[PDB]
RNA sequence: UUGGCACCUCGAUGUCGGCUCAUCGCAUCCUGGGGCUGUAGUCGGUCCCAAGGGUUGGGCUGUUCGCCCAUUAAAGCGGUACGCGAGCUGGGUUCAGAACGUCGUGAGACAGUUCGGUCCCUAUCCGUCGCGGGCGCAGGAAAUUUGAGAGGAGCUGUCCUUA
RNA sequence: GGAUAAGUGCUGAAAGCAUCUAAGCAUGAAGCCCCCCUCAAGAUGAGAUUUCCCAUUCCGCAAGGAAGUAAGAUCCCUGAA
């Protein structure tokens, strides 16, 4: 008969730089903390996670020939409405969304998964508009 | 880049230093006026507004009155917004007229097509009908909806609906004549939309 | 039998500078040059002489060790003597000229052809046919020369078109 | 070209090389020019 | 494709061809870009990359297919229940009539032929095309707008000059 | 226009040569992303800009609720582009 949290939460705000990082090994931590598995007061149905900021998304890294050969497909609901974008041009034009895609993929699915995605806030560069939240840095265990 | 907007009237014929007819469209553009002058610092893009009317105060409203009262003009009915032009040229309260253009400039024009209503596949999408004889009980109908395997109907399959009322552009037209005293343009050919309707004219996007 | 193992003298009117880790810069009469190199490599200029080294022996380090020396030899040879490439051309109405710095070609087309050496390279037209590219970097020189040669590459039946002076053109029999 | 999986040299002057991970054959004789695919 | 096996379906999964409607693959018919040539040129052959778009109208036959006439840049190969019958037709196959040949003692029969022969259904759900209402978008309103994102379009000849 | 396919290459070693390739550079298609046209903030990530209205009255401890309104819109009516 342990505790199961509800409205007894203190969601901090963390910050992460990505100057040389592999998005997969990074995202596998940011999603964990968005879900709250870095806390003792974890429950599967409450979103005990913690808000996250990411900077210099453009400045991520990859292994191998992914920039040339990794392909983000995306289909409309129209015939022949398949579309493809390489990781390179995703990185250039908008790395926000490719980070978001990876993290969304490794998040749980459902309303709760979406709501913990809503805590994420990715930004190109090193600007961080969310000064008011008084966040702190989070180095990566990996 | 340039542009103006007025109202369509009708069509007629005009000669050109020859016996050469021209099917002409007639537009009245009473002198349009600037209303707002947008910027990338606040509005995220450079652009201006243009008003074309002289409404009644019984028809206008307070916010419109203020928004125009920035300038020294009256409320307007047809207000729209031009993009990608020279900005330093224009000002607020500044009137623009037909003598911008001349009698040989090419144009892209824009308007709102006529309303044809809830029409069928043929008139709307140019399909072919079935035979009217040889035992057929099929005509004026859209066709099959698709194959069997996907258990559904693909998108984009074309069907009846409210044909018309679409924003349409027509490119590479040619101005024929101007009457700035009457505030009139005479354009080679025909345009989208019905009489009394709004028509935004633009320097052609070559 | 090895390239990068060797050494490159630095005769005179030359100054080498490790501006940083690897961003070499060279100077001299013809002008100057710069290159950035792979940082695992090791470069040490002694008195009048340059030495190169690699940490290890892999397919990568070996190749880099060779390329660095060959490339630096090209650099200094260009800054001292400059690089040059000739181009002949063979036809009837085939000829060349210049519009100032630019190059102009009347070969075989309804139109003429124009070429622009924008990058501190010069071109010389001692004859109507013969042409010379002249600069400091083999890379850019050969690039421009190939840009030229692609215009009207030769033909085998009648050896026509642009043609490197030291070229061995293949031949056919016009039936 | 002569695209084929059975890529070989033909004459002694034919010279096999590898390029972009693919196998190719070089010679002055362009008919000896080959590639896998 | 011809097939083999009999796994769903015989308390019913309608079966050829055609019309309308398209859609996908590319092993590309044309158009585009190239290599090689026993490529002089013009035309070509073959191979490679390319599926964006386009890819005819008639005679005969129920026909598919095919042959033929005349064109075209070309007159592509296939899949989608040999796409699509609660969308159409129903000429053929494949009910009952009758007939020819043939077989059978005969009743009758023939992937042999011929003539003629009822194609039902007010769309509940999803889906598709259009149209409105409600609420939301940390006050309530009128206007103009950004653009994520979506869809459309995307073909080609002939002549003159170069000559 | 940009990046590319096949292809063409320049420089260049591994492999004293040669080499379009591993480093590094550039070209190169009706194709890809744009440029062209249309829809588009339910983009619940619900955006931006301009202008208008004012911050009233009753309860209710507060929470909050109703009950008249402003700007404005509609019912209703004349009609159609």
């Amino acid at each position: 008969t342990p505790m199961a949290n509800a409205s007894t939460i203190e969601r901090k705000w963390l910050v992460v730089d990505a100057a040389g990082k592999t998005l997969g090994r990074l995202s596998s931590e940011v999603a964990a903390i968005l879900r709250g598995k870095h806390k003792p007061t974890y429950t599967p149905h409450v979103d005990t996670g913690d808000h996250v900021i990411i900077i210099n998304a453009e400045k991520i890294e990859l292994t191998g020939k992914k920039l040339t050969d990794k392909i983000y497909y995306r289909h409309t609901q129209h015939p022949g409405g398949l579309k493809s974008r390489t990781a390179l041009e995703m990185r250039t034009n908008y790395p926000e969304k490719m980070l978001e895609l990876a993290i969304k993929g490794m998040l749980p699915k459902g309303s709760l998964g979406r709501q913990m995605f809503k805590k994420l806030n990715v930004y190109r560069g090193s600007e961080h508009p969310h000064e008011a939240q008084k966040p702190e840095v989070y180095e990566l265990r990996g | 880049t340039k542009g103006i907007l007025g109202r369509k009237i009708g069509m007629t014929q005009v000669f050109a230093e020859n016996g050469d007819l021209i099917p002409v469209t007639v537009i009245e553009a009473a002198p349009n006026v600037v209303l707002q002058k947008k910027t990338a610092e606040n509005d995220g893009y450079e652009a201006i507004q243009l008003g074309f009317d002289d409404k009644r105060e019984k028809l206008s409203n307070k916010p419109e009155k203020g928004h125009v009262a920035k300038a020294e003009t009256a409320p307007k009915r047809f207000v729209k917004e031009l993009r990608g032009v020279e900005m330093d040229a224009y000002e607020v309260g500044q009137e623009v007229k037909v003598e911008i253009f001349s009698a040989g400039e090419i144009v892209d024009v824009t308007g709102v097509s006529k309303g044809k209503g809830f029409q069928g596949a043929i008139k709307r999408h140019g399909q072919s009908r079935g035979p009217m004889s040889h035992g057929s009980r099929y005509h004026r109908r859209p066709g099959s909806m698709g194959p069997v395997d996907p258990n559904r109907v693909f998108k984009g399959k074309l069907l009846p609906g409210r044909m018309g009322g679409e924003q349409i552009t027509v490119q590479n037209l040619e101005i024929v004549k101007v009457d700035a005293e009457r505030n009139l343009l005479l354009i080679k050919g025909n345009v989208p939309g019905a009489k009394k309707s709004l028509i935004t004219v633009k320097s052609a996007v070559k | 039998s090895r390239v990068g193992k060797k050494l490159l003298e630095i005769p005179s009117d030359v100054t080498v500078t490790l501006n940083d880790n690897n961003t070499v810069a060279v100077k001299g009469p013809k002008g100057e040059l710069t290159r950035t190199f792979h940082p695992d490599m090791e470069i040490k200029v002694e008195d009048n002489v340059l030495t190169v080294a690699r940490p290890s022996d892999q397919k990568e380090h070996r190749a880099l060790h060779g390329t660095t020396r060959s490339l630096l030899g090209n650099m200094v040879e260009g800054v001292s003597k400059g690089f040059e490439r000739g181009l002949e051309l063979v036809g009837v109405g085939y000829r060349a000229s210049k519009s100032g710095n630019k190059l102009v070609l009347n070969v075989g087309y309804s139109h003429p052809v124009e070429i622009v050496p924008e990058e501190g390279i010069e071109i010389e037209v001692p004859s109507q046919t013969k042409v010379v590219v002249k600069g400091t970097d083999k890379e850019r020189v050969g690039a421009i020369a190939a840009n030229i040669r692609a215009v009207r590459s030769p033909e085998p039946y009648k050896g026509k078109g642009i043609r490197y002076e030291g070229e061995v053109v293949r031949r056919k029999e016009g039936k | 070209m002569k695209v084929r999986p059975s890529v070989k040299p033909i004459c002694e002057k034919c010279k096999v090389i590898r390029r972009k991970g693919k196998v190719m054959v070089i010679c002055e004789n362009p008919k000896h020019k080959q590639k896998q695919g």
